[PDB]
C-alpha cells in the first residue's frame, strides 16, 4: 500500500535554526458562476471562458516551482465546459525507473 | 493524542475549558477563533494571546457561519470540527481524567440501555 | 474559430434562443399527457365516464355525495 | 433577547474586553435558539412529525372518538372474547 | 447540426436528456399507480377498465429500466466522461454511438404510439406467458420495441469493449465497471433475443412452446437468465461513479483498487448464474433450490467489500471541506440505501422465507429502495459532479440541502411501508385490495404526491 | 476523599506510553521545535489505548447493567393464562343462508 | 442570482426552514387527495357493517394468535397499537353520522332467529 | 398462484405442472388467500377462502355436499 | 490456503509462495476441489447419515446434562406440565 | 478501533430481538397448550350462499 | 388468517401449520444479523 515518500533522516535536517514549513495559502481565491459581459459576443465570451479554468491554476512556491491544481482522473483537466475536440496532444502518463543508457550522458 | 505522544512537531493547545462556549454570530460576519486557549475573551482571539502574535506556530482560525443563529465553539481547542463543537471537548477530557471519563459513560450507558430495553422488551 | 471551440457554444456562453429550452418542457410534457389521456379514453369508452367517483363502484349510504 | 453573559469554568479567561464580539452564553440559549419563536414553531413542528412517523397522526383522534366508540362497542359485544389486559385493544 | 451530430460529449448529454424527457412519462404511470392504491375501490380508474392499470403497471416498469435508467447509468454519463477517462479523444465507433441513441428513441415512440393507438392490456414487464401470447397487439408492439432496444444495448456495449484496444492511460475502477457490464449484456442478450422470439413465434407464428406438453416454464429460465444480469447491469455502472465521487471530494486515493475491481468482476460472474431465485415458487428440485440459494447468499461477500472499502473512503476527510454539496451527500445516501435494499434481497433469498414473499410490496421496495432511490441518486450524484464540464444551469442542485433531505425522508415514505404490507400481505400487480391495508397504503400515496411537488423546486 | 485517590491511581497508570511504529519513518532530528502551524487540516484527538479500553469497558457494563435494571424493576412477568373452560360456540355462522 | 423564492427560503436557518417545509408537503399531499372524496360514505365503514365483522370474527375465531401475544406483550410492558388509536379508513371524517339502517333490521332479525336456534340446541 | 399466508403455502398454478404441497393444520379458522401472479384483467379478483374444522365437522360436512 | 490471510502465507512460507502467478492458480485449484467434494462428499452420498442413534454429545453437553441430572431440573424439565385441554370449571 | 463500538453497538441492538424472539417461541408453545384463545368444535363451515 | 389495520406483523403473523411457524422462526433468525449489519456499517458513515 502507498503510505507516502520514504524519508532519510538527513533530508530532515534544516540549513538554519529559523526555518519553518511555508505559510502559502492553497485556496486559489474567491469565485462564483463565471459573470460574462454583456458587451462580450460569442467568440469573446469563448475567450472569457478560458481564462476563467481553475485547471490553469497554481500556487508558486518560495524557490519558483509552482504546485499545480491536480486530479486523480484526467476528467478534470479538460476545459470547463467540455470542448468538442479534448486531447489533440495525447496526455502523457510519466513512469519512474531506474533504467538507464549510457548515450543520455556525456563525460 | 497525536501531538502528546505520535508528533512532537505541531503547536500543543492549553485547554481553556472542558466544555463549549455557547456565541450568537450573526451571517456576513468573519469570526477569529482562539488555538492557544489563552485568549481572555473565549472563543475569540483577544489580540494578546499567541494566536495574536503568531507565536510558536499559533494562529486565529477563521470562521464565518452560514446562517444566523447560536453556535457552540470549542473550548479544549482540539476538536475535529474546530473552531465548532462536536464533542471532542469530552473526549479529551476523558483522556485527562479516566476515572471520571468512566463514570460519565458508565450513567449514560445505563440510560441508554434501560430505555431502549424498556420500550422494546 | 472560437465559437466552435465549446460543444453548444451559445447555450454553453448563456446566449441560446429560450425557444429551445421551451420546446424540451414541451417534449416533456406531451410524453406525460400519453399516461393521462389514454387513461380518461379507456374510462369513457368502458363506462362513459372520465373519471369515476371515489368508491363508485362499491355499495354506497343513501347520503353519501 | 439579551441573553446573559456566561463566565465559565475558568473566569480568568473571559476576563478580557470583548469589544463587538460576541460573548459566551448559558447553554439553555443554545437549545432554544435565542428564544427565536420560529424555532420554538420549528420545534413544535419537529416533534409532529417525529409523532406521526412512528406512532402515527394523533391530531385526527377529537374526530375519531364517535367512531372509535362504536368500534369499541362492537368488539365487546360482538367480537371474540378477551381476557385480562387485551380487553384494552380493539381492532 | 442536432442529429447529424457524432461528438460522443454530446451524445452523451442527448442520453441523459431523452432519459429526462421518458421519464416524466414513467413518473405519470408511477403516480397514477399510487394514487388508485390510496384507498379501497376505484379512485381513477372504472372497474370496467382493469385492463388499463395493468398497462400501467407494465409500462412502468419498462419504461423506467430500459428507456430511463439504464440510458441514463450506461449510455449517457459513460458515453461523455468514458473517453475522457481514457486518455483518448473520442469514443472509438463513432458512427455505431450515433445511431444507438436514434435507436432509443424511436423504439420509445412505438412504445408510446401503441398505448395511444392499440387497446391497452398488460403482462407485467416480465412478459410471462401464456399471458402475454393470448393478448392483443400492444404485446406485439412492446416486444419490437425490446428487440429494437436489445440492439441499441449491444452495440453500445460493443463500443464500450473497444476502448480496452486504444486506452492509452490506466484503467481506473469506473473503466471497469463500464466495460464489465459491457460483458453481461453479450453473453445475456442474445439469450434474451431468443427467447422473445420464442413469445414473438407463439403470437404471430402458431407456435406451440406456450401450450399444454410446452413447459411455461421454459421461458422464466431463458428470461431471467438475462433479467438478473440485467438488475446488475443497472447498478455495476453505479458503483463506478460513488467510487469516483467519493475519491474526489474527499482528496483521498480509492482504497483497495484491486480489492474493488476483483469484488465487480466476481459479482458479474455469481450474477450469471443465480437467476433462478425468481423462479423459488415454480417448484423446482430440491437439490436446484439449495443450489440457487447458496450462491445467491455468496453474492454479498464481494457486494460487502465495496460497501466497507467506501466507507473508509469518507472516513477521516478534512472537516474544512464543505460537506453541503449535493454530490457528497447522494453519494453518502446511496451507501445507507443500498445497504437497506440489500439486506432484504438477502432475507428474499431464503427460499422458504420467500415462498411468503414472493410477489408481495415486500419485493416492491426491495428493488425500489435500489433502483429507485439509489440508482437515481447515483446518476444525480453524477451529474452533479460534472456540472462544470457538462455546463447545465438554469437549475438550483448543487448547494440545496432542503431537496436532498424532502427527498431522502419522502421516498423513504414511500417505500417503508410496503415492507410492512408485505406481511400483512398485500400482492403485487393489484388494484383493489382489503381495507385492512389501507392506513399503510394511504401513508405511501401521501409519499408519492409529496414528492412530485419537490421536483418542481430545483427549477 | 475516596473518590480522589481512585482518581490519581487510575490517571498514573493510564498515561501512554510511546506507541510502537508499525510504519518506517526517520528519527526527528535532535533540537527539532515546532514547524507547522494550527492552519493545518485538523487531526483527529484520539484516546489512548488503555483509556479507550476503560471507558468502553464502563460503557458495555452501564448498557447491560441498565437492561438487568429494566427487566427487574420496570418490566413485569407474564401472569399464567387464565383458564381455559368450555364454551359455547356461536349457533350459527352470520352468514349462512337461512 | 437567485429569483425571489430561493432568496427567501435560503435565508432562513436550515433547521429552521427544513422541518416547516416537511410537514408542510406531507399536510399539501394529503389534502390534495382528500380532495377526490369528499362526502364519500360507503355503507361497508358504516357502524352496523363494522358489527357484523366482529360477528364473522367471533364465529371464525380469526387471528387467535395475534390476540394472544398482545395479551402476552401488554403483560409484561408498555405495548402500543395504531389500530387501537387512529382510524383504519379514510372517510371517517364524513362517516361521524352515517348509518345502514336496511343492515341494522337484518342484523336484528338474525340476532333474535339466533337466540331461538341456541334455546333449541340448549334443549 | 395459489397463496393461503396462514399456511404458509404460496405455490404457482403454472399450466403443465400438477406441484405437490404438503400442509397440517394444526386450529380451526377461516384463512383468506389472494391470486399471487398476474393473470389477467381480474387478477385482483379471485380470492382464496379456506376453512378449517374438526374433523367430525369435516366428516358431516362432506357428506351432505 | 483456507481462511489465510496471504500475507501471512508470503512471510512465513516464502519459498512456497515465491511465485505468486503460481501460487493464486492453487488458490483456485484448491478452493475448486473443496466445492465440488462437499457436493459429492457431504451431499450426494444415498442412504447414508441416517443413524440418529449416534447424535454427537460433546463435552458441553454433558457438563449441562450432568449439572441439571444432580438437581431436579432435568426431572422437572422433562415432565409433561399439561396433558388435558380444558380447565375444569369450578 | 472505533469499529469496534460500531460492532458492540449492532450486537447489543441485535440482542434486543433475539430476546423478543426468545419470550416469542415461550409464548407460542403455550398457545395450544393452555391459551383460551386457543378455540376447539368451534368454526362450523357456512355452507354455500 | 386475515389482515388487520395498521399491523407490523414483521416475519409473519397467525400461522396455523407446522411450516408457517418456521417461515416467521426464520425470518426472525435472521433480523437481529440484518440490524447488526445495519448498524455496524452505518456508525462509521462519517468524516
Ligand atoms: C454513552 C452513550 C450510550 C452508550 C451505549 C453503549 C452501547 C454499546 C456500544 C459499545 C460501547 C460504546 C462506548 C463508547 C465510548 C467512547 C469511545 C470513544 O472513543 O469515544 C470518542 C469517540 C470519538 O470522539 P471524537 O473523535 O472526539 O468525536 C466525537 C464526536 O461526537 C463524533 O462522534 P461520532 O462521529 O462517533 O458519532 C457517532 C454517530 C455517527 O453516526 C453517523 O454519522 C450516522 C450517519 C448516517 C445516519 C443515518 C440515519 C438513519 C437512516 C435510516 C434510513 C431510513 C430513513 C427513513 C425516513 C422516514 C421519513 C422520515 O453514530 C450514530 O449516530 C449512531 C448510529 C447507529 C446506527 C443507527 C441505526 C440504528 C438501527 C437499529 C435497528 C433498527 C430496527 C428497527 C425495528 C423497528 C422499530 C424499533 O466517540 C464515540 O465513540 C461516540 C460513540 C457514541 C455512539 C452512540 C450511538 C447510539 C445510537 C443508538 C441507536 C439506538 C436505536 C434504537 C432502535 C433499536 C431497534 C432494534
Ligand atoms: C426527471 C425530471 C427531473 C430532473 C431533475 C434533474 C435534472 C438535472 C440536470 C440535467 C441536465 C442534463 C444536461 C443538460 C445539458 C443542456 C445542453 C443544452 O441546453 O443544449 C442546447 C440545446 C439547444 O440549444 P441551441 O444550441 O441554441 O439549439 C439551437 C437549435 O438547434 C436551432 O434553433 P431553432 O430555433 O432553429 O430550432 C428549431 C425549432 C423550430 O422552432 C419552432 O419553430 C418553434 C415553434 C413553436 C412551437 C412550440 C410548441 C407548440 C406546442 C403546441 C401544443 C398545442 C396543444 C393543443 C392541445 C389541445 C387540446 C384540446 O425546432 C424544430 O424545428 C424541431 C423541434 C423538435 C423538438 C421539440 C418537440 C416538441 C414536442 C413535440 C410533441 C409532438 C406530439 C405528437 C403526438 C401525436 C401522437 C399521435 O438546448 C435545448 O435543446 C433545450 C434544453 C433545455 C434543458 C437544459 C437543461 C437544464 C436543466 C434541467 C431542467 C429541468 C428539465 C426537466 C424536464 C422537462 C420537464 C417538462
Ligand atoms: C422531539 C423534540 C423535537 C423538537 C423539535 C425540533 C427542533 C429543531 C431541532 C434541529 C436540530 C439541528 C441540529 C443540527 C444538525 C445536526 C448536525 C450535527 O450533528 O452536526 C453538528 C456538529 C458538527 O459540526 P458543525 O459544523 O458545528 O455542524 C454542522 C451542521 O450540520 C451545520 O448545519 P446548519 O448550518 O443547519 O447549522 C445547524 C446548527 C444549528 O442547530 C440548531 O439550530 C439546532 C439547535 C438545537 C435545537 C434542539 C431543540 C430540541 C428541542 C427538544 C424538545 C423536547 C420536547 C418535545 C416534546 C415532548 C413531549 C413528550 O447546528 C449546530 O450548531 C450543531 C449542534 C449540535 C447538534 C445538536 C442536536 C441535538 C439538539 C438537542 C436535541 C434535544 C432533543 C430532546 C428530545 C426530548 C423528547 C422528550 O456536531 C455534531 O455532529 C453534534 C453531535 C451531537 C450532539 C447532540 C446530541 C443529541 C442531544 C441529546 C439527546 C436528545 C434526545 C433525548 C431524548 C429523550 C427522550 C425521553
Ligand atoms: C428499392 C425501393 C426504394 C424505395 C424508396 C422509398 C424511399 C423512402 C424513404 C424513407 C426514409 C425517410 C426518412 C429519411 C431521413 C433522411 C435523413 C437525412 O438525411 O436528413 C438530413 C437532414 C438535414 O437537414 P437539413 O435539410 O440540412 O435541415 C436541418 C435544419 O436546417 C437544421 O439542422 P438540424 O439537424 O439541427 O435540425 C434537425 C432538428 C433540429 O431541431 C431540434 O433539434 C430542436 C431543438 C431541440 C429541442 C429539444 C428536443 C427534446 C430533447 C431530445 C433529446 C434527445 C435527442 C436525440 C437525438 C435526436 C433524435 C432525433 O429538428 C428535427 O429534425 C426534429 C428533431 C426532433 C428531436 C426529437 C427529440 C425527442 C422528442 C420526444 C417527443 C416526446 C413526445 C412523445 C410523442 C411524440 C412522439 C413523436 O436531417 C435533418 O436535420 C432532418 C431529419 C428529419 C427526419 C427525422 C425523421 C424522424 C422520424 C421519427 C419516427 C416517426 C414515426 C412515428 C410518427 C409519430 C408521430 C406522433
Ligand atoms: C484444462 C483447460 C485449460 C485451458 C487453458 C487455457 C489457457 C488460455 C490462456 C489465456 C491467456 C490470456 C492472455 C491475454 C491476457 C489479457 C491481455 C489483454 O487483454 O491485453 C489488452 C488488450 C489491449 O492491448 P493493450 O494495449 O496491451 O492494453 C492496455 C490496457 O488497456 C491498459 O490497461 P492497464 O495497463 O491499466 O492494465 C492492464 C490490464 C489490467 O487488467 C489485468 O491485468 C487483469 C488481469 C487478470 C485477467 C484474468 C486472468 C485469469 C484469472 C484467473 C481466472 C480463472 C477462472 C477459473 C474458473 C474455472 C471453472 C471451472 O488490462 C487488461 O487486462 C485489459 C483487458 C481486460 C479485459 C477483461 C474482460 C473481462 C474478463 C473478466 C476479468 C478477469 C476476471 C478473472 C477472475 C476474477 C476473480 C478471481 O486488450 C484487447 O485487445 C481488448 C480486446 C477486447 C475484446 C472484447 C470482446 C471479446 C469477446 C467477448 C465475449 C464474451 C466474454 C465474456 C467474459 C466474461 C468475464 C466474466
Ligand atoms: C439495481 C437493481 C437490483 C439490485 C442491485 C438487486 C440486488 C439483489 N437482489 Fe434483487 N431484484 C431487483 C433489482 C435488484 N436486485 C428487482 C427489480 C426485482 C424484482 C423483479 C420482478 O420480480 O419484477 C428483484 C428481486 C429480487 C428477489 C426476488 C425475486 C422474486 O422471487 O420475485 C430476490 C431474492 O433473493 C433478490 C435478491 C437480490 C440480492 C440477494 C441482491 C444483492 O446484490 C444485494 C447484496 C447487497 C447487500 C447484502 C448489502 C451490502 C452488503 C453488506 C451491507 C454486507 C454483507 C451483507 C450480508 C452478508 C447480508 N432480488
Ligand atoms: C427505474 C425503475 C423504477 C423507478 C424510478 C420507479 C419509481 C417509482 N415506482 Fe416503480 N416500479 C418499477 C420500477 C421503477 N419504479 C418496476 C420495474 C416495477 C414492477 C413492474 C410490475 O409490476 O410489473 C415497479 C412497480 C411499482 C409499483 C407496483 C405496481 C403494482 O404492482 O400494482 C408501484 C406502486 O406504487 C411503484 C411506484 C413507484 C413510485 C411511486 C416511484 C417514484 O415516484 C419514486 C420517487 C421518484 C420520483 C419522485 C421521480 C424521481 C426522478 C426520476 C426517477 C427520473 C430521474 C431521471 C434522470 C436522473 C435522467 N412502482
Ligand atoms: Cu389469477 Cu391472478
Ligand atoms: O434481481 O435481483
Ligand atoms: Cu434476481
Ligand atoms: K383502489
Ligand atoms: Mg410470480
Ligand atoms: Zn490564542
Ligand atoms: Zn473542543
Amino acid at each position: 500500500i502507498y503510505e507516502g515518500q520514504t524519508v532519510q533522516e538527513s533530508e530532515l535536517i534544516p540549513q538554519e535554526d529559523d526555518w519553518v514549513i511555508e505559510e502559502t495559502n492553497f485556496c486559489l481565491g474567491r469565485n462564483c458562476y463565471v459573470r460574462f459581459r454583456e458587451e462580450d459576443d460569442l467568440a469573446r465570451r469563448a475567450l472569457h471562458q478560458m481564462d476563467s479554468q481553475l485547471n490553469k491554476m497554481h500556487t508558486r512556491l518560495r524557490d519558483g516551482t509552482v504546485i499545480p491544481y491536480m486530479s486523480f482522473h484526467p476528467d478534470e483537466m479538460v476545459d470547463r465546459p467540455a470542448p468538442i475536440h479534448t486531447f489533440s496532444e495525447k496526455p502523457l502518463l510519466k513512469w519512474t525507473w531506474d533504467e538507464t543508457y549510457e548515450e543520455a550522458y556525456d563525460d | 493524542t497525536w501531538t502528546e505522544i505520535w508528533w512532537e512537531h505541531d503547536p500543543t493547545p492549553k485547554v481553556a475549558q472542558y466544555r463549549p462556549y455557547v456565541c450568537t454570530v450573526e451571517s456576513g460576519k468573519v469570526y477569529w477563533w482562539c488555538a492557544c486557549g489563552e485568549s481572555k475573551t473565549q472563543p475569540w482571539v483577544d489580540g494578546h494571546c499567541k494566536c495574536s502574535k503568531r507565536e510558536g506556530g499559533f494562529r486565529p482560525r477563521r470562521w464565518e457561519p452560514e446562517h444566523d443563529g447560536v453556535r457552540l465553539f470549542c473550548g479544549c481547542k482540539s476538536c475535529f470540527s474546530s473552531p465548532t463543537w462536536n464533542g471532542g471537548c469530552f473526549t479529551k477530557w476523558m483522556q485527562s481524567n479516566p476515572a471520571g471519563g468512566m463514570l460519565y459513560c458508565f450513567a449514560a450507558a445505563f440510560g441508554f440501555g434501560t430505555l431502549t430495553v424498556y420500550r422494546k422488551f | 474559430n472560437l465559437e466552435d471551440h465549446f460543444d453548444l457554444a451559445e447555450y454553453m456562453m448563456k446566449m441560446h434562443n429560450p425557444m429551445s429550452e421551451y420546446l424540451y418542457w414541451i417534449a416533456g410534457f406531451v410524453s406525460g399527457l400519453h399516461g393521462i389521456l389514454p387513461l380518461l379514453h379507456s374510462n369513457y369508452y368502458f363506462s362513459g365516464m372520465f373519471l369515476p367517483r371515489d368508491n363508485d363502484n362499491t355499495q354506497l349510504c343513501d347520503d353519501s355525495w | 433577547y439579551t441573553p446573559s453573559f456566561e463566565r465559565g469554568l475558568n473566569p480568568e479567561l473571559t476576563s478580557g474586553d470583548y469589544g463587538d464580539m460576541p460573548k459566551p452564553q448559558p447553554l439553555i440559549d443554545f437549545f432554544t435558539q435565542n428564544r427565536n419563536p420560529w424555532f420554538g414553531f420549528a420545534m413544535f413542528c419537529g416533534f409532529n412529525f417525529l409523532w406521526w412517523a412512528f406512532f402515527g397522526a394523533w391530531q385526527i383522534r377529537p374526530l375519531w372518538a364517535s367512531q372509535r366508540k362504536s368500534l369499541a362497542e362492537a368488539d365487546r359485544l360482538y367480537g371474540p372474547t378477551k381476557y385480562g389486559v387485551g380487553k384494552k385493544y380493539i381492532n | 447540426f442536432y442529429i447529424l451530430v457524432n461528438n460522443n460529449k454530446r451524445i452523451g448529454i442527448y442520453y441523459i436528456k431523452l432519459s429526462i424527457i421518458i421519464g416524466i412519462l414513467g413518473i405519470v404511470l408511477s403516480y397514477i399507480i399510487r394514487v388508485e392504491l390510496y384507498n379501497s375501490g376505484n379512485r381513477i380508474i372504472k372497474y370496467d377498465n382493469v385492463n388499463y392499470y395493468n398497462m400501467v403497471i407494465t409500462l412502468h416498469g419498462l419504461l423506467m429500466i430500459f428507456y430511463i435508467i439504464m440510458p441514463g447509468l450506461y449510455g449517457g454519463i459513460p458515453l461523455y466522461i468514458l473517453p475522457i477517462l481514457s486518455v483518448i479523444t473520442d469514443i472509438v465507433l463513432p458512427r455505431i454511438n450515433n445511431i444507438s441513441i436514434i435507436i432509443v428513441l424511436i423504439s420509445y415512440i412505438v412504445v408510446i404510439n401503441s398505448i395511444v393507438i392499440e387497446y391497452n392490456i398488460g403482462t407485467g414487464w416480465t412478459l410471462y406467458p401464456p399471458l402475454s401470447i393470448i393478448g392483443t397487439v400492444i404485446v406485439n408492439m412492446i416486444l419490437y420495441g425490446l428487440i429494437i432496444i436489445g440492439i441499441s444495448s449491444i452495440i453500445s456495449a460493443i463500443n464500450f469493449m473497444n476502448i480496452l484496444i486504444v486506452i492509452d492511460g490506466i484503467i481506473y475502477v469506473y473503466i471497469w465497471s463500464i466495460i464489465i457490464t459491457s460483458v453481461l449484456l453479450i453473453i445475456s442478450l442474445p439469450i434474451l433475443n431468443g427467447i422473445l422470439l420464442m413469445i414473438l413465434s407463439d403470437i404471430y407464428f402458431n407456435s406451440i412452446y406456450f401450450i399444454l406438453n410446452g413447459d411455461v416454464v421454459l421461458y422464466q429460465h431463458l428470461f431471467w437468465y438475462f433479467g438478473h444480469p440485467e438488475v446488475y447491469i443497472l447498478i455495476l455502472p453505479a458503483f463506478g461513479i460513488i467510487s469516483i465521487i467519493l475519491s474526489v471530494l474527499n482528496n483521498k486515493i480509492i482504497f483497495g483498487m484491486k480489492s474493488m475491481i476483483l469484488a465487480i468482476i466476481m459479482i458479474s460472474i455469481l450474477g450469471s448464474i443465480v437467476w433462478a431465485h425468481h423462479i423459488y415458487t415454480v417448484g423446482l428440485e430440491l437439490d436446484t433450490k439449495i443450489y440457487f440459494n447458496n450462491l445467491t447468499l455468496i453474492i454479498s461477500i464481494p457486494t460487502g467489500n465495496k460497501i466497507y472499502n467506501w466507507i473508509i473512503l469518507y472516513i477521516g476527510s478534512y472537516n474544512i471541506l464543505y460537506n453541503g454539496y449535493q454530490s457528497l451527500i447522494f453519494s453518502i445516501m446511496f451507501i445507507i440505501i443500498f445497504i437497506i435494499g440489500g439486506i432484504t434481497g438477502i432475507i428474499i433469498s431464503i427460499d422458504i422465507i420467500d415462498i411468503g414473499l414472493h410477489d408481495t410490496y415486500y419485493i416492491v421496495s426491495h428493488f425500489h429502495y435500489i433502483l429507485s432511490i439509489g440508482a437515481v441518486i447515483s446518476l444525480l450524484a453524477g451529474i452533479l459532479l460534472l456540472k462544470d464540464i457538462i455546463g447545465y444551469y438554469n437549475v438550483i442542485i448543487k448547494i440545496n440541502k432542503y431537496f436532498g433531505l424532502l427527498l431522502f425522508i419522502n421516498i423513504n415514505i414511500i417505500f417503508t411501508p410496503q415492507f410492512i404490507i408485505g406481511f400483512n400481505v398485500m400482492p403485487r400487480r393489484i388494484l383493489e385490495y382489503s381495507d385492512n391495508i389501507i392506513v399503510w397504503n394511504l401513508i405511501s400515496s401521501i409519499g408519492s404526491i409529496s414528492t412530485i411537488l419537490i421536483l418542481l423546486s430545483i427549477f | 476523599a475516596v473518590r480522589s485517590q481512585i482518581e490519581a491511581a487510575v490517571y498514573k497508570w493510564t498515561r501512554p506510553r510511546p506507541p510502537r511504529l508499525g510504519v518506517a519513518v526517520p528519527r526527528s532530528p535532535p533540537g527539532t521545535g515546532i514547524l507547522f502551524h494550527t492552519n493545518m487540516q485538523t487531526i483527529r484527538y484520539s484516546l489512548s489505548p488503555k483509556v479507550w479500553v476503560l471507558v468502553t469497558g464502563a460503557a458495555l457494563v452501564g448498557v447491560f447493567s441498565g437492561q438487568r435494571f429494566a427487566q427487574t424493576v420496570l418490566l413485569s412477568k407474564n401472569p399464567p393464562n387464565p383458564p381455559r373452560y368450555r364454551e359455547k360456540p356461536p349457533v350459527r355462522h352470520p352468514h349462512t343462508p337461512d | 442570482d437567485f429569483p425571489w423564492r430561493w432568496g427567501f427560503v435560503a435565508e432562513k436557518p436550515f433547521w429552521v426552514g427544513a422541518p416547516i417545509l416537511v410537514l408542510g408537503v406531507l399536510c399539501l399531499g394529503h389534502i390534495i387527495q382528500t380532495m377526490g372524496q369528499i362526502g364519500v360514505r360507503p355503507k361497508r365503514y358504516t357502524p352496523e357493517w363494522v358489527e357484523a365483522t366482529k360477528e364473522r370474527e367471533r364465529a371464525e375465531n380469526t387471528n387467535p394468535i395475534t390476540r394472544y401475544l398482545d395479551r402476552r406483550r401488554a403483560e409484561r410492558g408498555p405495548y402500543y397499537l395504531m389500530s387501537n388509536v387512529l382510524p383504519y379508513h379514510p372517510h371517517f371524517l364524513w362517516m361521524r353520522n352515517s348509518h345502514d339502517y336496511e343492515a341494522a333490521e337484518a342484523l336484528a332479525a338474525r340476532r333474535e332467529k339466533d337466540r331461538e336456534l341456541a334455546a333449541k340446541l340448549e334443549a | 398462484s395459489w397463496s393461503v399466508p396462514s399456511l404458509g403455502i404460496k405455490c404457482d398454478a403454472t399450466p403443465g405442472r400438477l406441484v405437490k404441497i404438503n400442509t397440517f393444520i394444526q386450529r380451526e379458522g377461516v384463512f383468506y388467500g389472494q391470486c399471487s401472479e398476474l393473470c389477467g384483467t381480474l387478477h385482483a379478483f379471485m380470492p382464496i377462502v379456506v376453512e378449517a374444522v374438526s374433523p367430525e365437522a369435516f366428516a358431516a360436512h362432506a357428506k351432505k355436499w | 490456503s483456507i481462511f489465510t490471510p496471504m500475507d501471512w502465507m508470503f512471510y512465513y512460507f516464502p519459498n512456497y509462495s515465491r511465485d505468486k502467478v503460481a501460487l493464486m492458480a492453487r488458490q483456485i485449484k484448491i478452493h475448486f476441489a473443496i466445492g465440488f467434494a462437499l457436493v459429492f462428499l457431504v451431499y450426494h452420498p444415498p442412504y447414508k447419515g441416517a443413524d440418529y442413534g449416534n447424535f454427537h454429545k460433546s463435552p458441553l453437553y454433558w457438563y449441562k446434562y450432568n449439572q441439571l441430572e444432580r438437581s431436579g431440573q432435568l426431572q422437572e424439565n422433562l415432565r409433561i406440565k399439561r396433558d388435558w385441554f380444558y380447565d375444569e370449571d369450578p | 478501533r472505533d469499529w469496534l463500538i460500531g460492532v458492540m453497538l449492532g450486537m447489543y441492538l441485535g440482542n434486543l430481538c433475539v430476546q423478543q424472539h426468545r419470550q416469542y417461541r415461550v409464548d407460542m408453545k403455550l398457545f395450544y397448550l393452555e391459551a383460551p384463545e386457543h378455540k376447539i368444535n368451534w368454526v362450523k363451515p357456512r355452507g354455500d350462499l | 388468517d386475515i389482515p388487520w389495520p395498521a399491523r407490523t406483523d414483521w416475519g409473519g403473523h397467525d400461522p396455523a401449520t407446522p411450516f408457517a411457524e418456521l417461515m416467521i422462526n426464520t425470518h426472525s433468525m435472521f433480523w437481529p444479523v440484518a440490524i447488526f449489519i445495519y448498524v455496524s456499517a452505518i456508525y462509521m458513515v462519517k468524516k
